[PDB]
C-alpha cells in the first residue's frame, strides 16, 4: 500500500539506511503481516489445503504446521520474525494452534493499525486488550467440562 | 450463542447451544459431542497470551531505523 | 517426421503479459484505490493542507 | 558605527548553526519515546 | 550483586521470585546422573 518511497534527507544524516517515520511503518508492519498472514490462511482446519516449497536442489516439504512452514520462510522483514519465532515458540511448548496463533496475531495487528488512524493512543489499546484477556481466561474457566460418564478411552480417542 | 448467554440459567435447552457450532464437512449446526470434535483447555490458555504479546511488539512502533551492513 | 530435436510448449498469452486469478488481484486494485486516498485524506476539511 | 569591530568571520557562527540543527534532529527523532504515552524503537 | 537470567519461551507472567541463587548452567546427563535431590550441601570445584 505504500508508494512514492520517503527521500534522503540532509538535516538528518545517520550512518546505514535512510530512517523512515509516520503511519508508513505500521503500514508496512502489517503489510509484512499480511504477507505471512495469507500464506497460512488456506491451510487451516479439515476443508484447509496447504502448499509445496522447494529447497532449491530438486528437494520440496508439503508442510501442513504453522511452525515448519514459517521455519523455512526466511522473513527478512525484522516485524515478520516476531511471528517465525512465536510459531517455533509455540509448537515447542504446546504443539497445537500454531496457524490460529498467527492468524489471531495478525487479526490484532490489521485491526490495532486501524484504531490507530482512529486517533486512540496504543497505551490504551493495549490496556484494552489486557483487561479483556484477563475476562476471557475468567471465561474459560466458567466452560469447562470434566470428563464423566465416558466408556473406556472414547474421550482420548475423539480428542485426537 | 448470544441466545445463550443472555438465558436465564433455567433454561436446558438453551445452555446447550452454549455448547455447539460450527461444522465443516456436512455445513450444518450439529452438537459437537455427538460429532467427537474437542480440544484440551491448556490449548487456548497462553495462546492468546503470545498472540498479545506478539501484537504489543509490534503495535508500539513509531519509527523504524536500518543499518546497512559493514 | 518432427522438424527438429525439440518443441517448446507455447505460451497463451504473450510473452510479459500479467495476469492473475482468486481474490488477490481485487484486494491489491483496492489496496491501490486505498493507497490514491490516503493523499487526500488530511487535504479534506478547512484546516486540510494542500 | 564606522569604529565598530567586524571581526572578520562568520564561519564560527555558520558552523554552530549546522551543528545546532544537527543536535535538534536526532533530538527530535526521540521525543516521542518520553513518557507513559511514548512508543519503542526498533534498531 | 543483582543478576538476570535471560530465556526465550514462556510468557510476562511466569516472571517471579526466587529466594535462592538460581544456575544459568545445565547437567551433563552423560552418564546417567540424577536430576533432583533433597538436602544437599554445594560444593564449589574451582580445579580440574
Ligand atoms: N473435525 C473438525 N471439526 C470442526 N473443527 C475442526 C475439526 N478439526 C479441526 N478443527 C478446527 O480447526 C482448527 C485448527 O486445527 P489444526 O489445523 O489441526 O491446528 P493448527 O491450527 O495448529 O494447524 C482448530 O481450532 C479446530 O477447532
Ligand atoms: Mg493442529
Amino acid at each position: 500500500m505504500s508508494q512514492l518511497f520517503n527521500n534522503s534527507r540532509s538535516d538528518t544524516l545517520f550512518l546505514g539506511g535512510e530512517k523512515i517515520s509516520g503511519d508508513d511503518i505500521r503500514n508496512q508492519n502489517v503489510l509484512a503481516t499480511m504477507a505471512v498472514a495469507n500464506v497460512v490462511k488456506s491451510s487451516l482446519g479439515p476443508v484447509g489445503l496447504d502448499k509445496m516449497l522447494v529447497d532449491d536442489i530438486g528437494d520440496f516439504t508439503v508442510t501442513n504446521d504453522g511452525a515448519t512452514i514459517l521455519s523455512l520462510l526466511d522473513v527478512q522483514h525484522p516485524a515478520g520474525k516476531i511471528l517465525v519465532e512465536l510459531a517455533q515458540q509455540q509448537d515447542r511448548e504446546i504443539g497445537d494452534g500454531t496457524t490460529s496463533v498467527v492468524i489471531i496475531a495478525s487479526e490484532l495487528l490489521k485491526r490495532a493499525n486501524e484504531l490507530v488512524k482512529n486517533k486512540i493512543h496504543p497505551t490504551t489499546i493495549i490496556t484494552g486488550f489486557r483487561v479483556a484477556l484477563r475476562e476471557a481466561i475468567r471465561f474459560i474457566n466458567e466452560v469447562l467440562s470434566t470428563s464423566v460418564d465416558t466408556l473406556g478411552k472414547e474421550t482420548l480417542i475423539n480428542i485426537a | 450463542h448470544a441466545a445463550s448467554q443472555m438465558a436465564k440459567p433455567e433454561d436446558v435447552k438453551r445452555r446447550s447451544y452454549r455448547n455447539y457450532g460450527l461444522d465443516l464437512i456436512r455445513g450444518k449446526i450439529v452438537d459437537e459431542i455427538h460429532a467427537g470434535v474437542l480440544e484440551p483447555t491448556i490449548s487456548k490458555v497462553k495462546s492468546l497470551k503470545s498472540a498479545l504479546e506478539a501484537c504489543v511488539a509490534i503495535l508500539r512502533i513509531d519509527t523504524m531505523i536500518t543499518v546497512d551492513p559493514e | 517426421m518432427n522438424f527438429g530435436s525439440q518443441t517448446p510448449t507455447i505460451v497463451v498469452l504473450k510473452e510479459g503479459t500479467d495476469a492473475s486469478q482468486g481474490k488477490g488481484q481485487i484486494i491489491s486494485n483496492i489496496n491501490a484505490c486505498v493507497a490514491v486516498q490516503e493523499a487526500l485524506k488530511p487535504t479534506l476539511g478547512p484546516l486540510g493542507s494542500d | 558605527p564606522s569604529n565598530a569591530t567586524f571581526k572578520n568571520k562568520e564561519k564560527p557562527q555558520e558552523v554552530r548553526k549546522a551543528n545546532i540543527i544537527a543536535a535538534r534532529s536526532v533530538a527530535d527523532a526521540i521525543r516521542t519515546s518520553l513518557g507513559p504515552k511514548g512508543m519503542d524503537k526498533m534498531i | 550483586d543483582i543478576r538476570l537470567v535471560k530465556k526465550v519461551g514462556g510468557t510476562i507472567d511466569d516472571t517471579e521470585m526466587i529466594d535462592g541463587v538460581v544456575l544459568t548452567q545445565t547437567a551433563i546427563k552423560s552418564a546417567g546422573g540424577p536430576t533432583r535431590k533433597e538436602k544437599a550441601k554445594i560444593g564449589l570445584i574451582q580445579f580440574q
